[PDB]
Parts: structure tokens; C-alpha cells; sequence
């Protein structure tokens, strides 16, 4: 509201202490989303690794494990996802605090420990278990006896195999299945556009140039310029950081969900 | 300046934000067009010849750059004095036109041109405005009007009863006779040509001396301005922050060579919001660019006034080279999210407890930091036919903290705001039902923490004991 | 005669430069499929409105149209202003002139009284020119280079650049062309909203009216 | 004051812990029967 | 001019009460969120079992 | 905030694009609704007699 | 002595140096002051509202 002016601080320091707040709302809502994601994916003690071989009945989980031969580790699907989304006037855009290697070291370590161990790695030590021994306890779980899988394992791997093969191909050619989190980016970019725009407007001063006003007339009228320039943009200032406190608590509650559903789905049966 | 913005003599472990910095610019630089259109006043002061008193000759002056600081500091003027106009600020004033009077007049003469001023020649020849006029400058021509001029080529006009209006000329060469009663009761005579010639001798005194004399006369806020006078300039720089005024265009930034290309027309580019990104200046025609000075928040991290009195400084988002004990320090290390000075840096890595960002973080073992660890690590000797069963269990109890509600508080509407005042509650009248609406709700959240409370705990119909 | 202008009339608004930016606009625009006023003055010129700034069209690839005489009564009473070609420099001469009924010109003169001003400067061809007048200054802008798109009619889409600028200050309501002794639109502009798309050069690609079509 | 106040709970904390006794006695007693 | 003076005072607290209730109407929202999963937790872990 | 006057129309132009975000966030929440209530009760493929 | 307020007075407890001549806690609220005729301290607080 002042860019590097010196009558414009003198009389911006007279409507109190704003600031504090206005500053200290972005930081408890920058500290609220890294505690967000922090608990979101932080549910593992340990970090497992997938066994040099792998044979799992028959199951064929390559497109979904981690590729030893990419840039940043991450599989298949992952890359997708990342290639298939995309989207300063004293305003700074920190960085996360977690990256995204401690993320996908985070989502192997988890489906390796799924894979190998299966519910018992969520309630203390990890423990061993063959594949075909677990899908037999989680048949047994629905109702239908562990004798049906036994029999039937061919056809129940051969269909997974074919699902996986017609998700992988729908995640690449079918687009427009991300609304979600291009919906917010575009959100966030756009407020933050119109924020920036808002400078240029006049708020029916002389001009919205401070020094052209400054250097073209004297202060008993300069004084009620800047006043009005100086408001308009202190409303302004008041109207983004309340959208931005009101789309903070939706991301929170959404996220809340996730963790939810994430902690009693994945790490067990439902 | 932590326990400034904290505002108290202790301090825990952590990171605190307390001010930011900024880069000061260094010098300014200011451009304007390479040309200067140039006006002709050669011809005006230094002309030939000049009419005479009741005929003088008026000029027109327009479209030009002309200097008078050139002409203010010149010494071959007699006098050179300006009514309510600073002749020193001229060079910086922009004006509608202006009209150009030269003659020449006696020695004596000199003080006849001034508004509301009586005289023959002031108000028979040539009147003044009652206003402000641009100015008359006046000089000494004795050399070539007092030694060769022509002994009667200079006329002025003893034609009384005439008071002309200003601007105004009577060229007309009517002969003085009224011919009618108020002439000696006769017609014909008393008849004396409205023209005299001037008595002038070579160095006959100072009075008598012809002089020349002009009268520039300005208009201002009458048309868009059409003369102005020149403005300066000075070289560039690249590579400093810089407070730049290209030919009306002012800004700060840094100025770095581009790749783009203009179409021969434009003056100055931009991306969005108003935002100028490249311009070229006048005198080169090569294009440039604008990069905003860097800056941003500094950052306090801390292990806590109990533990230690030692802290380390961390400038967000700055590739530190410009970072003018703590203003060079201990080893600087740069990182994925700024600086930070005052922590040395170790190749391990370990649990984190103060979160920086870019996955580093600090501790305090000195102040270290280091790259965040994800946990331990080990591998399952996953098989086919193996499994692993517990043989023995422990029974653990853990804690749970939930917050179920909040103080209950209320806000006076008009005592807050008028302080048991008369004339603040009537005028607090004139603003509509803010007050109603403003205590609502207050009085809606303490019932709703009411029954929140309410309902979280009372799940029982009766007492056990 | 009336003849359908399809797209024609998109000039630069200012002097900024944009790469790869929609930019929205509100000023004196030509209406997208507007009717002109075809004009036939072959073996014929008479006088018509201002009316707050005039396109205007030409054919022939030839020294036939040679100037442009403006003023609100053409005649020596007040100032008139006067744009004529040489062949080799073209002049302006806002300088006060008399009445004249049927001017010659091509490679008339009354008076010159209380002259004031003057400037000097530097398939078939088509030289579109659009005529301007805001807080006192005078303003052309113009185009030299055509397009066959289509045979016999101005079909295409083409930006004009800017040329001049004048500080006269002067009332403009009467304009006649003038000719020579021995086929040009003319058409009025209203103050439109308009969407421009800039190229990665700094070069108007398309236009779209915003008062035209529910889809716009 | 200056304008502002604070207003009273209306459960007090006996009244919690109460509340709380009666349900730990009712948990160790009954189990989940007396739900 | 005691109406200009007190005009500036009265616009400049209205302004600052409307920011204290809106921060303290999103805060109530927050704690009554946090609230109800209490009440559910209770709910389901004490009287039964998870 | 004026009924029909064009002073109106002239002054407010200069004070930005507030009412764009206004228009914005009432359709939105108006959109979020009618899809809130959609996912609340159209839960079934099929009709049963 | 030109201050004017609108409360119940009383009796000081505390000590003034002997160069004050009243005394605040937060936001200009004078809450003693000696007064200029029998140099006595003096404390004021507003009465009763509710
Ligand atoms: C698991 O599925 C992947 C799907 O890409 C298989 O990878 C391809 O498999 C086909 C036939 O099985 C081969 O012709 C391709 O050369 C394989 N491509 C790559 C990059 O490996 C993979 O072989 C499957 N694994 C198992 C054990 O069946
Ligand atoms: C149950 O359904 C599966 C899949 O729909 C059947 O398996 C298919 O059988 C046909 C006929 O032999 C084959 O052509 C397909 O290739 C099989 N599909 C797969 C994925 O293996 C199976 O036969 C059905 N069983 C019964 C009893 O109807
Ligand atoms: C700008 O004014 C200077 C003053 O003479 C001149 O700059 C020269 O421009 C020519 C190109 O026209 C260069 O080749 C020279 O190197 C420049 N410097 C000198 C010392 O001659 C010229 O008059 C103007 N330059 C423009 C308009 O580009
Ligand atoms: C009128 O003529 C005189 C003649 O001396 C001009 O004086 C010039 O002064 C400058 C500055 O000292 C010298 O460099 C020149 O050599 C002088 N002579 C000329 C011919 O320029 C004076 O500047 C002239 N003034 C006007 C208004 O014409
Ligand atoms: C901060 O800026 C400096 C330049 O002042 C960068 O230094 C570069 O270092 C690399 C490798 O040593 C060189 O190849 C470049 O030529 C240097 N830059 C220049 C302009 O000479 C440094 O990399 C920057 N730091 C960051 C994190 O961007
Ligand atoms: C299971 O672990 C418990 C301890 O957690 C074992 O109990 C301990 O047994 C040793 C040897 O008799 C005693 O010295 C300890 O005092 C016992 N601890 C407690 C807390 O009583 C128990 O023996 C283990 N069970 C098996 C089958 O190994
Ligand atoms: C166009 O004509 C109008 C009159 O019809 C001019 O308006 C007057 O201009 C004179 C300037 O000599 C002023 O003194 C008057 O106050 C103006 N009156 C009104 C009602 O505007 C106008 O200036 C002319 N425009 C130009 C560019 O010459
Ligand atoms: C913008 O200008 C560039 C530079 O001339 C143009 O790029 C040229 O494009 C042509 C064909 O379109 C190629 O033959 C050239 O090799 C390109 N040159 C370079 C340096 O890239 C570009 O086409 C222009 N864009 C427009 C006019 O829209
Ligand atoms: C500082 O830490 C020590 C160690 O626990 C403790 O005894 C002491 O009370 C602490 N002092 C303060 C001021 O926190
Ligand atoms: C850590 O040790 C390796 C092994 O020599 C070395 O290459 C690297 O530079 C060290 N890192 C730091 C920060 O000193
Ligand atoms: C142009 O004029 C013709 C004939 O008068 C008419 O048919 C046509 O609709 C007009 N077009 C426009 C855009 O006014
Ligand atoms: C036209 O050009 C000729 C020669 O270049 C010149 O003598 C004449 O004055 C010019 N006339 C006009 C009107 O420009
Ligand atoms: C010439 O026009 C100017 C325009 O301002 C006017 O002031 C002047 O009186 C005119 N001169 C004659 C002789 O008409």
C-alpha cells in the first residue's frame, strides 16, 4: 500500500496495529497446512523396503511399485498423475516443508508393508505373511469360506491383472477426471490474480500512481488522496484474507476426511 | 528483536519472524529524447531592424524547445527582470504559445513598460495588460542605432486623448485637426501630425541613447502546451538497483539486457496488471528489461533463552550475495528456501524438531542443520511359505486431549463505540441496524457452546455409584 | 450503394506491448458487420457529417484520391484544415481558406490568412485510413498493404499502426474528399467493447466484438 | 470493565465430574449393556 | 466538526469490531467441529467397543 | 445500490471488480448446493416397484 | 484541572514519586491522580453497569 514512500508510512502508521493480525492469520494457516499433510502421510514408524524378488502367487504388481530407473523413484501411475495436471508486488510464495521424494518414500514404504505384511504392520512389528494366506483371510472376512479362493486363484489374477491393465489405460487417455485439484489451483492462482489487479484501480483519487499525486500538488489535499487510496486498498487486503481463511478451514475439513479414510481403509479392512 | 516483536523476556525454542529487508537503491538515471528541436531566436533579438514605437512588430512563436537559462546567464543585456514568473525555473515550464514584441525606445523610456503604469508611450504606443505579462528585456544599442541609425527612421506618436487598449496598434497617418469648435473656434488649423521623430545625438547621455526592447508575453492553460523547455539527461547503468524516470515513465528495479523484439512504434511492454517489463530508451532505441529489487521477511531460529543465548538468521527466498556480527558471520550456506548464517552444516542426518523447509531443518546438539530424516530402516525376509506368530502380549495405555468448547463472551454495542455520550448514540443512529446485527451474534455462539457442551457430555439418564 | 463490411476496422489502441495476452478494450471501434456507404464517383464527391471520427477505404493503385479538406464551414472564417499528397512528401496546412466548389488536385488555393500552422513528412492496392479527434489532438491511423482474400470486395482481417499525431485543438464537423480534372468506402464508428489477441510478436491475430452475438 | 464481559458457564464442574464418575462406575460395572 | 471527528472514530471501530466478530464466528465454527468428533469418539469407544 | 442511474454506473466503475467475486461466490455456493443435495439422495442406479 | 471523567473516587494505596501527577494501567485509563490544590492522591473507578 505504500511501496517505499515516506508520507505514505507516516500516515498508514496511525490506524493501528493491523498488521499483526494480518500476518499472523497467514502464518497459523501456513503452520495448519503443513500439520495437514504432516499427519495426512506421516502414519508409519519405519520404512520398509519391497524384496528383491517377487513372486506373489501370480500377481503382477509392476505398474504399480516403484521404477529403479527414474529421475525422482516414482511409478508409473504417479507420473501420470503429475504429467496430467498443470496450472510479485510484495507478496512471496513459501515453499513446502515436505517434498515430494519424502512423499513417495512415504507411499512405497506403505504399499510395501500392505503388500508383505498386511494389517499387522498398522498395530506394532510387521509380520510376514505369503500373499495367497492373506487374500484367503480377507475372502473370509466378507462371508465367503477361504475354499472358493484356493480353487479359483488363476481367474482372480488374471481378472486383477486385467483391471489394473484397463485403470492404467483409462488414467491415460481419459482426461477431465481431475477437477478437484485443478478447481483449486485455479481458485487460489486467480484470487491471487485479481489481488495483484487490484492495484490499478482508482478509488477516486486523482490517479493510482502515489508519487505522480505526491509530486503534483501540496499535502492538505495530498493528505485526503492518499487516505482514500490507502482505505481502498486496506478493504481490499481485508476481503482476500477472508476468502483465504474461509477456503483454509474447507481444505482442512477435506483433508480430515482423507487422513480418515486413509488410516481405516488402507491399513485394514472395512 | 525477537523479544521486540514478541514482546516479552522470555523466549522458547523455536522460529520466530520478526521484520523484513530490502535492497536501497544507489543512484538515479534519467532519459529524454536525442533530439532537441531547436527554436530561432537568432533571428528576433539579433534582427537587422526594428519598427518603430507606435508600429511594432509582433511574432509568433510556437512548437519549440526553447532554453532562456542559455540567454539568462548572458551579460550583453541592460536589464532583464520578470513579473510573477521565476526566470530561473523557465527551463522547467511548459506554456500554451508565446508572442515575441522587439523595438526600441530613448534611454528614459525604459521604466514606461510596466503594468498600470502612466506615460505617453505607455499608454499613446504600446499598453500593458492588467495582468501578468511574460517579461521585457532591454539592452543598450548605441553602437549601431545612436552611430548609424537613421536620424529620423524613429518615430513615436504625441497623439493624446487615445488611451489604446492593450495588444492594440494605430498605424493609421491621419493628420491631428479636429477641424470643429474645440480647436480654437476654426477648422483646418491646430493641425500637428500624430508622428514625431526622436532627438538623438552619438553619446548625447543615457537618457537619449536608443535601447533596444522586447516584450515576450505567455499564455498558459489556454491549448495543450506546445513549447516546453529541454530537460537533461545522464548514461545508464546494468546490473544495480536503480531508481529510473525514462521520459515520463518513473519506477525502481534493475535494469538487464533482453531478447525481444518491438514493432517499430511501441515505447514500453508489460505481462499483466499494469506490471512494465522492458523499455527502450530514447537515445539508443535498444530494447531493456525491469527486474524488481530483491527483498523479502528474515526469520529467528532458537533453541529457547533457558537452554542457550545463541541464535541463527535465515533470509527467506534471497540468493544471498548482497548481505550487507551477524552480517557475514559464521558459514553461510544457501539453500532450496534462501540462507541461513550462524548454523555450520553437518553430512548426517537425524530426527527433526524445528522444521525450516526444502526437507532441512535445525537443532540445537552449537546449532546444526541438517537434512530431515524419514524414520529408521529395515527389510522383511518376505517368503512363500514362512510366517510369523507372536508368542507373548503387553497391554499399553495411551492419552487423548479433545477441546469440547470455549469462553463465552459479550461485547457491549454502543458503550464500545461511544462511551456514554449523547451526541455519539444520536449519530450512531444514521448507520442502519449494525448494532443489532453485530450483538446477535455473540449471543448466538454462547448458545450454541452451551449446547455443545451440553450434548457432549450429558449421555447418561441416571447416576451410578 | 451499400456494401457489407465483414471484419475490417481493428487498429492498435495504445503504444504497450503484449505477448500471448487477451486483452479487453473499451473504445471508438467499427461495428463488426456494418453497412458502408459505396460511393460510385466515376464518369461526384459531395460533402459529408464527421461524427466523431471516419474510416475510410480506396481501390485504385493510383494518384486519383489526393486530399481531405476538414473544418466546420469551410471558409475563410475559420480555420480548415488541409492533408495533401506530392508524390513525394505529403502537407498539412491548418492555415484559414476560402470557399471552393469543384477543387482539383493531383501530381482551389484562395487565401491564407492568419496562417498558424504547418507540417511536412514523408488485384490492386487498398490504403484504409481511419480519422480521429480526442481532447484536441488529431490522430490517423493507416494501412497500405492489401489482402486477396476475396475478388472485388474488402474481405480479411488486417490491424492499423498509428503514423501521426497532431496538437491541433480544433472543432471537425465537415469533411469532403478532393479530386482530380478530367470507388471509396466511407463509414461511421460508435464506441464499441472489443477483445483482442495478441501474438507471441506483439501482433493483433483476431478480434471479437462483445455487443454482437450471444456466443460473444 | 470497558464495555466488555464475560458470562458464566452453565454446567459447573462438579457437574462434570460427576457426569464422569457416573459413567466410568457404569462402564466398570455393566460393560456396554447400559448403552 | 465534532461530527467529522466522531464520524472518523465511529467508522474506523465499526471496521475493527466487524473484523473481531468475523474471526471469532470462524473460530466457534472450528471448536464446534472438533467438538462433535469428540462427542462421536465418545460415543462409539466408551459405551461399546471400536 | 442505486436503481436505475447512470452517475451510479460512472463513479462505481472506478472502484474495481468486486461485484465479479460477488456474483462469483454466490453462484458457487449456489452450484455447491444443488450438487450437495444430487449426491445426498441420488444414490441408486435403478427404479424398484 | 481541565480532566474530565465521570466515575467514584477513593482513597490511593499506592505511591506516586514526587514528580508524577497521575498514573494509567492500559489504554489511557487514568486510574490515580493527586489533586492540585491539597496535593492528595486519589483513585477513580467508573460505578456500577450491567
Ligand atoms: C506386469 O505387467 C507389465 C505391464 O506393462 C508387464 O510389462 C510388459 O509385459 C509384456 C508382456 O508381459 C512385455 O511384452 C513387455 O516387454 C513388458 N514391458 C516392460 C516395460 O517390462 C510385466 O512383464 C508384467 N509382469 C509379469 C511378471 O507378468
Ligand atoms: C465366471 O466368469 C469368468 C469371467 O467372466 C469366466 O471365465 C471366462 O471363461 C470363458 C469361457 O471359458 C473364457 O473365454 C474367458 O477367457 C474367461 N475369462 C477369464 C477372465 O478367465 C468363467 O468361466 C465364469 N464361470 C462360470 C461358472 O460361469
Ligand atoms: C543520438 O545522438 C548522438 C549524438 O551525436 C548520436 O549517436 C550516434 O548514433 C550513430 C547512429 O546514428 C552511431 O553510429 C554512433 O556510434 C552514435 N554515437 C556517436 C558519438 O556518434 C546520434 O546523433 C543519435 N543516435 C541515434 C539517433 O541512434
Ligand atoms: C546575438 O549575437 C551574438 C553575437 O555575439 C551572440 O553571441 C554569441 O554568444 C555565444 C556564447 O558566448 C558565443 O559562443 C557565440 O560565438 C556568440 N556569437 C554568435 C553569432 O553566436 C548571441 O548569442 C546572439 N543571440 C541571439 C538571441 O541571437
Ligand atoms: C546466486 O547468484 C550467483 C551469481 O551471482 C550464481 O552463481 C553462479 O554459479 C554457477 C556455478 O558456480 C556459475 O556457472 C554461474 O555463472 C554463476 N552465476 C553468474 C551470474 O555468474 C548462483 O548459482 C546463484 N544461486 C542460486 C541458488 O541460484
Ligand atoms: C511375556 O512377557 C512377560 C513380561 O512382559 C513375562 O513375564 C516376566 O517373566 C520373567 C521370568 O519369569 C519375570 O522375571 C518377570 O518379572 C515377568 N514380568 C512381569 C511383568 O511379571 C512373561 O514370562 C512372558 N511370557 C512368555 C510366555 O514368555
Ligand atoms: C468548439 O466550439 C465550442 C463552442 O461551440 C467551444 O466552446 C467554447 O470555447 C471557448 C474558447 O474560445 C470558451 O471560451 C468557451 O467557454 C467554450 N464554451 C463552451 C460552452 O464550451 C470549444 O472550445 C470549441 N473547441 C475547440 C477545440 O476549439
Ligand atoms: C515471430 O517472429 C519469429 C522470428 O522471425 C518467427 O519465427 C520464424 O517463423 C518462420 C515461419 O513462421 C520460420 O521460417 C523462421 O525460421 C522463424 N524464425 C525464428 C527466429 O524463430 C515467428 O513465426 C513470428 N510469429 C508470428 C509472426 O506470429
Ligand atoms: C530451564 O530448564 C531447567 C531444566 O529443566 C529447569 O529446571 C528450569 O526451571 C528452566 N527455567 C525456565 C525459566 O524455564
Ligand atoms: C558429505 O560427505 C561426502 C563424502 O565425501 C562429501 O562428498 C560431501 O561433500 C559431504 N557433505 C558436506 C555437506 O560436507
Ligand atoms: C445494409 O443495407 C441493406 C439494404 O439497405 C440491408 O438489407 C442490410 O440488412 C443492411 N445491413 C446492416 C448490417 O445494416
Ligand atoms: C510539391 O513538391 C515540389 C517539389 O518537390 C515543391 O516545389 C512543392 O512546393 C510541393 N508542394 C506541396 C504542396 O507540398
Ligand atoms: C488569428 O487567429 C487567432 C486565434 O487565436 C486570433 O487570436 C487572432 O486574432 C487572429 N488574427 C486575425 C488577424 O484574425
Amino acid at each position: 500500500i505504500c511501496g517505499d514512500s515516506t508520507e505514505c508510512s507516516n500516515l498508514l502508521l496511525q490506524y493501528g496495529s493491523f498488521c499483526t493480525q494480518l500476518n499472523r492469520a497467514l502464518t497459523g494457516i501456513a503452520v495448519e497446512q503443513d500439520k495437514n499433510t504432516q499427519e495426512v502421510f506421516a502414519q508409519v514408524k519405519q520404512i520398509y523396503k519391497t524384496p528383491p524378488i517377487k513372486d506373489f502367487g501370480g500377481f503382477n504388481f509392476s505398474q504399480i511399485l516403484p521404477d529403479p530407473s527414474k529421475p525422482s523413484k516414482r511409478s508409473f501411475i504417479e507420473d501420470l498423475l503429475f504429467n496430467k495436471v498443470t496450472l510479485f508486488n510484495g507478496l512471496t510464495v513459501l515453499p513446502p516443508l515436505l517434498t515430494d521424494e519424502m512423499i513417495a518414500q512415504y507411499t512405497s514404504a506403505l504399499l510395501a508393508g500392505t503388500i508383505t505384511s498386511g494389517w499387522t504392520f498398522g498395530a506394532g512389528a510387521a509380520l510376514q505373511i505369503p500373499f495367497a494366506m492373506q487374500m484367503a483371510y480377507r475372502f473370509n472376512g466378507i462371508g465367503v469360506t477361504q475354499n472358493v479362493l484356493y480353487e479359483n486363484q488363476k481367474l482372480i489374477a488374471n481378472q486383477f491383472n486385467s483391471a489394473i491393465g484397463k485403470i492404467q489405460d483409462s488414467l491415460s487417455s481419459t482426461a477431465s477426471a481431475l477437477g478437484k485439484l485443478q478447481d483449486v489451483v485455479n481458485q487460489n492462482a486467480q484470487a491471487l490474480n485479481t489481488l495483484v489487479k487490484q492495484l490499478s484501480s482508482n478509488f477516486g483519487a486523482i490517479s493510482s500512481v502515489l508519487n505522480d499525486i505526491l509530486s503534483r500538488l501540496d499535502p492538505p489535499e495530498a493528505e485526503v488522496q492518499i487516505d482514500r487510496l490507502i482505505t481502498g486498498r486496506l478493504q481490499s487486503l481485508q476481503t482476500y484474507v477472508t476468502q483465504q481463511l474461509i477456503r483454509a478451514a474447507e481444505i482442512r475439513a477435506s483433508a480430515n476426511l482423507a487422513a480418515t479414510k486413509m488410516s481405516e481403509c488402507v491399513l485394514g479392512q472395512s | 528483536e525477537t523479544k521486540c516483536t514478541l514482546k516479552s523476556f522470555t523466549v522458547e525454542k523455536g522460529i520466530y519472524q520478526t521484520s523484513n529487508f530490502r535492497v536501497q537503491p544507489t543512484e538515479s538515471i534519467v532519459r529524454f529524447p536525442n533530439i532537441t528541436n531547436l527554436c530561432p531566436f537568432g533571428e528576433v533579438f539579433n534582427a537587422t531592424r526594428f519598427a518603430s514605437v507606435y508600429a511594432w512588430n509582433r511574432k509568433r512563436i510556437s512548437n519549440c524547445v526553447a532554453d532562456y537559462s542559455v540567454l539568462y546567464n548572458s551579460a550583453s543585456f541592460s536589464t532583464f527582470k520578470c513579473y510573477g514568473v521565476s526566470p530561473t525555473k523557465l527551463n522547467d515550464l511548459c506554456f500554451t504559445n508565446v508572442y515575441a514584441d522587439s523595438f526600441v525606445i530613448r534611454g528614459d523610456e525604459v521604466r514606461q513598460i510596466a503594468p498600470g503604469q502612466t506615460g505617453k508611450i505607455a499608454d499613446y504606443n504600446y499598453k500593458l495588460p492588467d495582468d501578468f505579462t511574460g517579461c521585457v528585456i532591454a539592452w543598450n544599442s548605441n553602437n549601431l542605432d545612436s552611430k548609424v541609425g537613421g536620424n529620423y527612421n524613429y518615430l513615436y506618436r504625441l497623439f493624446r486623448k487615445s488611451n489604446l487598449k492593450p495588444f492594440e496598434r494605430d498605424i493609421s497617418t491621419e493628420i491631428y485637426q479636429a477641424g470643429s469648435t474645440p480647436c480654437n473656434g476654426v477648422e483646418g488649423f491646430n493641425c500637428y501630425f500624430p508622428l514625431q521623430s526622436y532627438g538623438f545625438q552619438p553619446t548625447n547621455g543615457v537618457g537619449y541613447q536608443p535601447y533596444r526592447v522586447v516584450v515576450l508575453s505567455f499564455e498558459l492553460l489556454h491549448a495543450p502546451a506546445t513549447v516546453c523547455g529541454p530537460k537533461k539527461s545522464t548514461n545508464l547503468v546494468k546490473n544495480k538497483c536503480v531508481n529510473f524516470n525514462f521520459n515520463g515513465l518513473t519506477g525502481t528495479g534493475v535494469l538487464t539486457e533482453s531478447n525481444k523484439k518491438f514493432l517499430p512504434f511501441q515505447q514500453f511492454g508489460r505481462d499483466i496488471a499494469d506490471t512494465t517489463d522492458a523499455v527502450r530508451d530514447p537515445q539508443t532505441l535498444e530494447i531493456l528489461d525491469i527486474t524488481p529489487c530483491s527483498f523479502g521477511g528474515v526469520s529467528v531460529i532458537t533453541p529457547g533463552t533457558n537452554t542457550s543465548n545463541q541464535v541463527a538468521v535465515l533470509y527467506q527466498g534471497v540468493n544471498c550475495t548482497e548481505v550487507p556480527v551477524y552480517s557475514t558471520g559464521s558459514n553461510v550456506f544457501q539453500t532450496r528456501a534462501g540462507c541461513l548464517i550462524g548454523a555450520e552444516h553437518v553430512n548426517n542426518s537425524y530426527e527433526c524438531d524445528i522444521p525450516i523447509g526444502a526437507g532441512i531443518c535445525a537443532s540445537y546438539q552449537s546449532i546444526i542443520a541438517y537434512t530431515m530424516s524419514l524414520g529408521a530402516e529395515n527389510s522383511v525376509a518376505y517368503s512363500n511359505n514362512s510366517i510369523a506368530i507372536p508368542t507373548n502380549f503387553t497391554i499399553s495405555v495411551t492419552t487423548e486431549i479433545l477441546p469440547v468448547s470455549m469462553t463465552k463472551t459479550s461485547v457491549d454495542c454502543t458503550m464500545y463505540i461511544c462511551g456514554d455520550s449523547t451526541e455519539c448514540s444520536n449519530l450512531l443512529l444514521q448507520y442502519g441496524s449494525f448494532c443489532t446485527q453485530l450483538n446477535r451474534a455473540l449471543t448466538g455462539i454462547a448458545v450454541e457452546q452451551d449446547k455443545n457442551t451440553q450434548e457432549v457430555f450429558a449421555q447418561v439418564k441416571q447416576i451410578y455409584k | 450503394a451499400y456494401t457489407n463490411s465483414f471484419t475490417r476496422g481493428v487498429y492498435y489502441p495504445d503504444k504497450v506491448f503484449r505477448s500471448s495476452v487477451l486483452h479487453s478494450t473499451q473504445d471508438l471501434f467499427l461495428p463488426f458487420f456494418s453497412n458502408v456507404t459505396w460511393f460510385h464517383a466515376i464518369h461526384d464527391n459531395p460533402v459529408l457529417p464527421f461524427n466523431d471520427g471516419v474510416y475510410f477505404a480506396s481501390t485504385e493503385k493510383s494518384n486519383i484520391i489526393r486530399g481531405w479538406i476538414f473544418g466546420t464551414t469551410l471558409d475563410s472564417k475559420t480555420q480548415s484544415l488541409l492533408i495533401v499528397n506530392n508524390a513525394t512528401n505529403v502537407v498539412i496546412k491548418v492555415c484559414e481558406f476560402q470557399f471552393c466548389n469543384d477543387p482539383f488536385l493531383g501530381v482551389v488555393y484562395s487565401s491564407a490568412n492568419n496562417c498558424t500552422f504547418e507540417y511536412v513528412s514523408q488485384f490492386k492496392n487498398l490504403r484504409e485510413f481511419v480519422f480521429k479527434n480526442i481532447d484536441g489532438y488529431f490522430k490517423i491511423y493507416s494501412k497500405h498493404t492489401p489482402i486477396n482474400l476475396v475478388r472485388d470486395l474488402p474481405q480479411g482481417f488486417s490491424a492499423l499502426e498509428p503514423l501521426v499525431d497532431l496538437p491541433i485543438g480544433i472543432n471537425i464537423t465537415r469533411f469532403q474528399t478532393l479530386l482530380a480534372l478530367h470507388a471509396y468506402y466511407v463509414g461511421y464508428l460508435q464506441p464499441r467493447t472489443f477483445l483482442l489477441k495478441y501474438n507471441e510478436n506483439g501482433t493483433i491475430t483476431d478480434a471479437v466484438d462483445c455487443a454482437l452475438d450471444p456466443l460473444s
